[PDB]
């Protein structure tokens, strides 16, 4: 199994649901979840650094996942 | 059989424990005489060791590495291989007897709660009422269930005591 | 004889025939019926 | 190394079984006792 | 007039009394009570005696290495851990006579030395250690690192350096950083020793600070993590005939999961354990990341506390308001840590006794039965502490109209039913384990043992004929070879764990009949009994009919007086007392069960235990008074051995014990009269009346009486019971 | 010194001041009972805490409360 | 005029009392205004051995 | 409890024995003089070597002695 195709596709597609599908239940959760720095980005629909960095931690834990388990050979 | 356990009548512990208990009882019946006290009372117990044993083996019990009878106290395990004599039917026997005792001795306390000095019918026994509802005890489980379904087992909230919390 | 009977219906009276009359029925039942270990 | 000597023992026990507990404990006797102002 | 000590109380320093040294002492660590304190300047204080803390733990792990790298042997056991016994540290005594000094002389040592039961031989030897030379570097950092907090508990008290109080409360910040550096980074940080020193030492590859930089860990060299073929490191684990400490039938693998353990060690593989580690520092680190502090993302516990109420108002009010009462209450949070740390300490004897971790630990008797009897008596004390502060939590903290319809206030109104339900379960499981254990002795003695009750324990069994062991024959599960759970591990680790589990040599789930179903029956009965006056003791600690104000006299006061019959024990503290008492009867059954179970077990004879342990005879004379008679035949007229250490502890536990007795039974009132007659004596004794008291003598307070006595307990309960089992285990073996 | 305290509860009945042991207590005019009178405790440096008082009460709750405070020379009674 | 009925049954509603949630009969209710005015006699004594008690005119309910 | 310990150890070690041929032997052999100066001795000699027989009673006529000796340590 090719790892560069797997972990891409796998980071690709977690941030596209994180950006297309769960972004605004996610925003709307954040919302009423309730010294701080505010990330201000050029985003129309608000998909900051944080998020991308949440997105795309996930997509690289299930695509290693995916990966080591297609090693295991099972 | 039931966890690695034996029957006691193809055991071959128990019939060592047996001989064993046999033997020390012999032992201790030839220094008396035949027609004697202490000899017959020596055969007495030799011959209820005897039916003991026999018993306990007729009965179907299972054994194990030491001779000793084991209880079986799952209900699905002593209802499928024939152990429910063990322990299931004295339990409900116990249960029988227990709420029988218990409904008596309550039936007994609100009958003379609403009496002018229930502290005397408490320490002095009103043997007459005492025995009539030991004698009537015997529908405590039909009674029982009519009164939790008519809800008055039981006594509100308000009208008990409690700490100011 | 209302008196005695008062007194004999006092709770350390009652507790011992009570509990005389209950040790005697076990004791019995296990003369009767030697050993009984199972139903 | 870290290897303390051969008579390390026969100094540091009655040290620290009479000349450290004799000090710390006519120390804190006499801390108890002190009158404040 | 008013002394000086103590400083943080100006009404204990006016007390011109006795009371006033040992109140001070005893009041020292209640920091909510001194003499102007603050929320701030409380937690400050904490944060120092925290740092005071570690760095005494880390100079004692010091200590240890340090006298184990100078007087023990660790250097000759690792080349023989099977028949060299390990040294602690060498005596110097001079009161030792002569025979004294050759009974103590062995070990093969040069003098009097002492025998460790600690089991850090095992410990170091498996993570990596191999000569003195480590444990003194080891000893040397530790001791650095002492230093280091000392300093830092020192440093964060001085101002520009101590913390806000709004900064002790950040929970988000703080759970986030635990679970992910102090949990997830440290665990990772272990695999990484394991990986790179642990296994490669117990392979015969010495890799220390001076080589690790050049030695590689596997043969690939991080190219398998990197490319997704993790599956490359479990290749080639070590054989069956692997031999420890050297390279014969020794592996290359670095990460497998073959489970059971070490047909040599008898102990846990490494790379098991370094392939567990890296498991949960993954999901430590992951779980890191739940808790919304600076950037946004995250979750806030509040919002999740309070949404968490069901529709049906079974609960009330849910859980709201609970984030306010934990995050503001210091005995809340103290107390489910410390129910948390009893919970795993108990844990930790359970698998550790059964899965040994360390190597050529199983063969070690006295190690096991010291070490789990250690853990199980600290997890003890540790679970009656959780159940103390939250007592000093209802008294102290405790806010109903902040915690109006939660959970938390719907435990004080239906507490008269939890206490009589766990009174109803102490008295059935009392009176029937109690009743069980009458009638097997009356049998016993009566010539019939085949009369006596013995329900055999099938639901435990039947535990473990799921788990696979296969004595029973239930076949399922793990123990029947058609099912699903059972050819769906044969591939990963069911072949060594079931190996393991079915070997009855080992402690690996022991097979268990009738005495161990009662035994376990009496366990239940001490921890419920423990449980209902712990509970209870909470519950009523602000208030009960015999006393509606019990929450304005504090968590600790002697009484309410003589008058409504009678008040005596009636706080708080004194439930927590009587506790005590049931909390050391449980751990002692655990212990002498333990104990007994595994003596049997090493004597070649669990037919013994089996036979025995149904009836209480048999533990007193086939346990408690067979294996005492090396003990205290350590010394008498013919001489003595290395034995008599143990027969002096026995008997100095025997006389704390008693000695406890008295503070326990006799109470203050006579002592006080006493003390005045001895007052009276001393003021009109010449040449003695010239050198009076600086404070007056006076008997001690009803408090400090039950504390005594209960200290004395405790300790000759603890040295009595040490003693005799390290005694016992050591002459049999 | 222990912290004494009267509670509004106070019937007048001069029972807890009788059976104090060392003038703690005493009883002054008041207007929110029949007998008009209420305890008062003035000079509770010399209370030493024997809650004479407390089981001298009939009133549900008591009246009279006795708060273990600072020891001294007076609330230890010592002779010495 | 003011308070139960003489000879009649109420309830306690004090929570720090021994009767707390408990049926009393009245003895007196005091014409003047006192804090606690109505008289209530228990059969049940409690750890002091009193059986009598003075409670407000909110702290007993009809029953 | 002591006068009673002291009375019986001392009876059953220098006075109560059985008569052999050219000699008194005595049930514990005399070890009251040499055992009883030490708490260890008391224990061992007098407490745990005493109290075999009511312990190991069990199956005899002395049996209910050893029930009793449980029963009172309850
Ligand atoms: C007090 C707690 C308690 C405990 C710890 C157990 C424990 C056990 N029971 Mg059980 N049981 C109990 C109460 C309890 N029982 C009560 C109060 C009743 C009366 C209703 C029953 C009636 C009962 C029956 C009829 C059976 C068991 C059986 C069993 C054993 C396996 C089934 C199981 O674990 O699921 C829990 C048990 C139940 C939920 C009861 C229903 C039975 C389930 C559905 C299992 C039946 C499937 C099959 C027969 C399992 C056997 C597989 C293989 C060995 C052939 C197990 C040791 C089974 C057994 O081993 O047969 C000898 C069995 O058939 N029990
Ligand atoms: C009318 C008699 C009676 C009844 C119906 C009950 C019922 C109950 N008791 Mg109780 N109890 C009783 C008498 C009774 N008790 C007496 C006399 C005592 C003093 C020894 C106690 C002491 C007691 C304790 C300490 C506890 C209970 C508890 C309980 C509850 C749990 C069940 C249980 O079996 O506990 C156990 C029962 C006993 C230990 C005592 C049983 C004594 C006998 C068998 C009862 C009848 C005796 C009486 C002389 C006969 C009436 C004579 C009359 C016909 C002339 C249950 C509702 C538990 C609880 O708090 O509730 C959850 C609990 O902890 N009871
Ligand atoms: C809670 C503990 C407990 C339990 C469960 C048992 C249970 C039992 N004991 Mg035991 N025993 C105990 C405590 C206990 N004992 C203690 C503490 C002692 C010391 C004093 C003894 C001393 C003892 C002796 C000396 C003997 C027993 C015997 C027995 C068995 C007799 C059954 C019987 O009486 O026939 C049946 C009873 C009835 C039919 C009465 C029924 C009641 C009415 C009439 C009918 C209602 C039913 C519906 C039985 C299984 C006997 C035995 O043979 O052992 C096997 C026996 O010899 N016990
Ligand atoms: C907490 C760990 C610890 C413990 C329990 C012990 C225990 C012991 N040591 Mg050891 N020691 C330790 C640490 C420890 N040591 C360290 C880290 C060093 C390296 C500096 C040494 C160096 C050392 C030597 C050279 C010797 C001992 C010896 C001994 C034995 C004689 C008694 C003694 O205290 O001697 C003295 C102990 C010391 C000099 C160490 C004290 C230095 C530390 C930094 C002070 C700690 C302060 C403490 C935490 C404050 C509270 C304690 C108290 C005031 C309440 C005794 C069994 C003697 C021996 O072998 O007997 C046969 C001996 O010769 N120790
Ligand atoms: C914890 C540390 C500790 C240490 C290091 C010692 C050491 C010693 N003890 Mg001691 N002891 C201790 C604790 C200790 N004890 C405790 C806690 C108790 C109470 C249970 C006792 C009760 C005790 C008794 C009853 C006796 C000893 C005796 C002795 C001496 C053994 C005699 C011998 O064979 O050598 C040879 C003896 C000598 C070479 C003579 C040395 C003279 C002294 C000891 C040294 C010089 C005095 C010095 C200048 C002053 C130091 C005080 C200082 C704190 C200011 C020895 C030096 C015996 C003794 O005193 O000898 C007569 C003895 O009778 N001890
Ligand atoms: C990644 C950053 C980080 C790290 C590493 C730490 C680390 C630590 N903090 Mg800290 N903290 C942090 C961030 C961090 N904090 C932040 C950001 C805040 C502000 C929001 C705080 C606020 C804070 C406070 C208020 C306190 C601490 C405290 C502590 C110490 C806890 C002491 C302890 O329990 O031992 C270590 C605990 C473990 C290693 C976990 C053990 C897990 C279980 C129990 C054991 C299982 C392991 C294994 C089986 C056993 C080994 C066996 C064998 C080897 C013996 C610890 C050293 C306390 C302190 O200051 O002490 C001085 C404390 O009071 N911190
Ligand atoms: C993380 C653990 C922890 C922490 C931080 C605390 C913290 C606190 N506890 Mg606590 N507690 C704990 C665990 C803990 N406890 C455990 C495990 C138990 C069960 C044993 C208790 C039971 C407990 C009670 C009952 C009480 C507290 C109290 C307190 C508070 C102040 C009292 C104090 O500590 O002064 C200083 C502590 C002492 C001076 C200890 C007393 C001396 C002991 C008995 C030493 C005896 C050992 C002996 C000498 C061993 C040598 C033998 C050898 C020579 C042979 C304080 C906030 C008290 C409180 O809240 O005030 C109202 C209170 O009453 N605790
Ligand atoms: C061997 C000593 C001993 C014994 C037997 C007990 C027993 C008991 N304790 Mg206790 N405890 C002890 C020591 C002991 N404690 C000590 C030293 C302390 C520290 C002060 C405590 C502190 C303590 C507390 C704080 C509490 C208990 C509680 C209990 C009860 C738990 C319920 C139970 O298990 O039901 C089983 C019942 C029994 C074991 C009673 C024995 C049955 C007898 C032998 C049968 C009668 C014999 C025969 C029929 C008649 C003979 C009488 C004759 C004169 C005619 C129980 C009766 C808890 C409680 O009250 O539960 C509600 C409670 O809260 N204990
Ligand atoms: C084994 C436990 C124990 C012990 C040691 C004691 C000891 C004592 N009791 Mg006591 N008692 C006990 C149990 C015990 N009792 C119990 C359970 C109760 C409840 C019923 C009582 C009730 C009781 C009463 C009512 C009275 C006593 C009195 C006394 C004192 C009598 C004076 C004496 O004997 O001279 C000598 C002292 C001893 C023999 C105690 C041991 C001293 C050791 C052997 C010396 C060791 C010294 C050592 C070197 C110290 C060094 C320390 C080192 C660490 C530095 C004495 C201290 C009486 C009293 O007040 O005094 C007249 C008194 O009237 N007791
Ligand atoms: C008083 C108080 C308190 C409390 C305390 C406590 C609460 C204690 C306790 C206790 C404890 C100490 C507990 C514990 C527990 C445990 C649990 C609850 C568990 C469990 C389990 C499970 C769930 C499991 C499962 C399983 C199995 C079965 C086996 C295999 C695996 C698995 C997972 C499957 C506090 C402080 C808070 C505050 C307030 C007051
Ligand atoms: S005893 Fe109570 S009610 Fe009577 S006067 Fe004193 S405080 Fe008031
Ligand atoms: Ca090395």
């Amino acid at each position: 199994l090719d790892p560069q195709i797997v972990i891409s596709g796998s980071t690709a597609a977690f941030l596209a649901i994180g950006r297309f599908v769960f972004l605004g239940y996610q925003r709307r959760e954040a919302n009423f979840d309730s010294n701080s720095t505010i990330f201000a980005t050029n985003d129309p629909a608000g998909f900051n650094i944080i998020d991308v960095a949440g997105w795309g931690a996930l997509g690289h834990a299930v695509g290693f996942a995916v990966l080591a388990i297609n090693s295991l050979q099972g | 059989d039931i966890a690695g356990l034996t029957p006691c009548s193809e055991s071959k512990a128990y019939a060592k424990l047996e001989k064993k208990e046999l033997k020390t009882l012999e032992k201790r019946l030839k220094q008396y005489e035949a027609d004697s006290a202490p000899a017959v009372a020596l055969k007495a117990t030799m011959e209820r060791t005897k039916a003991r044993f026999a018993n306990y083996a007729k009965a179907g019990l299972l054994c194990g590495n030491d001779g000793l009878p084991h209880l079986i106290a799952d209900p699905g395990l002593a209802l499928k291989y024939g152990h429910a004599g063990e322990v299931f039917i004295p339990t409900f026997g116990f249960l029988y007897v227990a709420g029988y005792i218990g409904y008596v001795g309550r039936q007994y306390l609100i009958a003379v709660k609403g009496e002018a000095k229930p502290t005397d019918k408490e320490i002095i026994i009103d043997v007459p009422l005492a025995t009539k509802l030991a004698w009537q005890g015997a529908g405590w489980p039909l009674a029982a269930v009519q009164e939790l379904q008519r809800g008055t087992l039981l006594e509100k909230e308000e009208n008990i005591t409690v700490s100011p919390r | 004889m209302k008196d005695f009977t008062t007194y004999l219906s006092t709770a350390p009276v009652i507790a011992t025939i009570w509990f005389t009359f209950t040790a005697g029925l076990l004791i019995e039942i296990n003369r009767y019926f030697p050993d009984p270990l199972v139903f | 190394p870290f290897v303390p000597p051969s008579w390390a023992p026969s100094v540091f026990v009655p040290l620290t079984g009479l000349v450290l507990p004799a000090i710390a404990m006519a120390t804190l006797f006499v801390y108890i006792e002190k009158e404040a102002p | 007039a008013t002394k000086l000590f103590p400083k943080f109380s100006q009404g204990l320093a006016q007390d011109p009394t006795t009371r006033r040294i040992w109140y001070g002492l005893a009041m020292a660590h209640d920091f909510e009570s001194h003499d102007g304190m603050t929320e701030e300047n409380l937690y400050q204080k904490i944060f120092a005696s925290h740092f005071g803390q570690l760095s005494i733990i880390f100079l004692w792990t010091s200590g240890n290495l340090f006298h184990v790298a100078w007087q023990g042997n660790f250097e000759q056991w690792v080349t023989d851990p099977v028949h060299i016994r390990p040294i602690a540290h060498a005596i110097w005594d001079p009161h030792f006579g002569q025979p004294a000094v050759e009974a103590f002389t062995r070990g093969g040592a040069s003098g009097p030395v002492n025998i460790s039961t600690s089991g850090v031989y095992q410990w170091w030897y498996t993570i990596g250690m191999r000569t003195n030379q480590d444990l003194y570097v080891g000893s040397v950092f530790l001791a650095l690192v002492s230093a280091i907090f000392l300093f830092a508990g020192w440093l964060h008290l001085q101002p520009n350096f101590q913390p806000s109080l709004s900064w002790f409360k950040d929970a988000e910040s703080r759970l986030n950083h635990h679970l992910s550096g102090l949990f997830g980074v440290s665990s990772l940080a272990w695999t990484g020793h394991l990986v790179h020193v642990a296994i490669p030492e117990s392979r015969g590859q010495h890799v220390g600070w001076d080589n690790f930089l050049s030695v590689l860990p596997h043969p690939q060299g991080l190219t398998p993590f990197f490319t997704g073929n993790w599956a490359a490191y479990a290749q080639s684990p070590d054989t069956a005939s692997h031999v420890f400490g050297t390279a014969q039938g020794s592996g290359q693998a670095i990460l497998t999961f073959l489970g059971g353990f070490h047909p040599q060690t008898q102990s846990l593989w490494l790379t098991d354990m370094a392939h567990h580690h890296l498991a949960i520092a993954v999901i430590f680190i992951v779980a890191g990341h739940m808790y919304r502090t600076n950037f946004g993302i995250g979750h806030r516990m509040q919002a999740i506390l309070e949404a968490h109420t069901p529709p049906s108002g079974s609960l009330g009010a849910g859980h709201k308001g609970l984030f306010d009462t934990v995050n503001n209450s210091l005995h809340f949070q103290l107390g489910l840590a410390l129910a948390s740390v009893g919970t795993i300490t108990s844990l930790v004897a359970q698998h550790m006794y059964s899965l040994p971790p360390y190597a050529f630990q199983a063969i070690d008797f006295t190690t096991q039965a010291a070490l789990y009897t250690h853990h199980q008596y600290i997890a003890g004390f540790i679970m009656c502490g959780a159940f103390a502060h939250g007592a000093i939590f209802f008294i102290r903290d405790y806010d109903p109209e902040q915690n109006k319809g939660n959970v938390l206030a719907r435990m004080l109104d239906h507490k008269e039913a939890l206490i009589s339900h766990l009174s109803w379960v102490s008295l059935f499981l009392g009176f029937h384990t109690l009743g069980l254990y009458v009638h097997n002795d009356v049998m016993q003695a009566f010539g019939t043992p085949e009369k006596q009750i013995l329900i055999e324990p099938v639901f435990a069994q039947w535990i473990q004929a799921a788990h696979g062991k296969a004595l029973y024959g239930f076949d399922f599960l793990l123990s029947s070879k058609t099912s699903a759970a059972f050819a769906n591990g044969q591939s990963l680790w069911l072949p060594g764990w079931l190996d393991a589990i079915n070997n009855n040599q080992n402690s690996l789930f022991l097979t268990i009949g009738p005495g161990d179903f009662l035994v376990h029956h009496a366990i239940a009965l001490g921890l419920h009994t423990t449980t209902l006056i712990l509970v209870k003791g909470a519950l009523d600690a602000r208030g009960s009919k015999l006393m509606p104000d019990k929450k304005d006299f504090g968590y600790s006061f002697p009484c309410d007086g003589p008058g409504r019959g009678g008040t005596c024990d009636i706080s708080a503290y004194d439930a927590f007392y009587l506790a005590v008492f049931w909390m050391l009867n449980t751990i002692g059954w655990v212990t002498f069960y333990w104990h007994w179970k595994h003596l049997t077990l090493w004597q070649g004879n669990v037919a013994q235990f089996d036979e025995s342990s149904t009836y209480l005879m048999g533990w007193l004379r086939d346990y408690l008074w067979l294996n005492s008679s090396q003990l205290i035949n350590g010394y008498n007229p013919f001489g003595m051995n290395s034995l008599s250490v143990w027969a002096w502890t026995f008997l100095f536990g025997h006389l704390i014990y008693a000695t406890g007795f008295m503070f326990l039974i006799s109470w203050r009132g006579y002592w006080q009269e006493l003390i005045e007659t001895l007052v009276w004596a001393h003021e009109k004794t010449p040449l003695a009346n010239l050198v009076y008291w600086k404070d007056k003598p006076v008997a001690l307070s009803i408090v400090q009486a039950r504390l005594v006595g209960l200290a004395h307990f405790s300790v000759g309960y603890i040295f009595t019971y040490a003693a005799f089992l390290i005694a016992s285990t050591s002459g049999r073996f | 010194a222990h912290i004494v305290k009267i509670y509004d509860t106070c019937i007048g009945c001069t029972q807890c001041v009788r059976a104090c042991p060392l003038d703690v207590l005493e009883m002054v005019p008041w207007d929110g009972c029949k007998a008009s009178q209420m305890a008062s405790a003035p000079r509770t440096e010399d209370c030493v805490g024997c809650k004479r008082c407390e089981t001298a009460c009939p009133t549900d709750f008591l009246s009279v409360r006795v708060y273990l405070g600072s020891e001294s020379t007076r609330s230890m009674g010592l002779s010495y | 005029e003011v308070g139960p009925k003489r000879g009649s049954l109420v309830k306690i509603l004090r929570p720090e009392s021994y009767w707390f949630n408990q049926v009393g009969k009245v003895v007196s209710v005091d014409q003047s205004g006192v804090r606690y005015p109505v008289v209530v006699r228990f059969e049940n004594q409690n750890y002091a051995g009193v059986t009598t008690n003075n409670y407000a005119l909110d702290e007993v309910v009809a029953a | 409890s002591i006068v009673i310990f002291h009375f019986s150890w001392k009876m059953q070690s220098d006075v109560w024995g059985t008569v052999t041929a050219s000699g008194v032997s005595h049930i514990t052999g005399g070890n009251f003089a040499q055992s009883a100066n030490t708490i260890n001795g008391w224990l061992r000699d007098f407490l745990w070597a005493q109290s075999s027989q009511v312990i190991q009673s069990y199956g005899s006529a002395l049996s209910a002695y050893g029930l009793i000796f449980l029963g009172a340590h309850f």
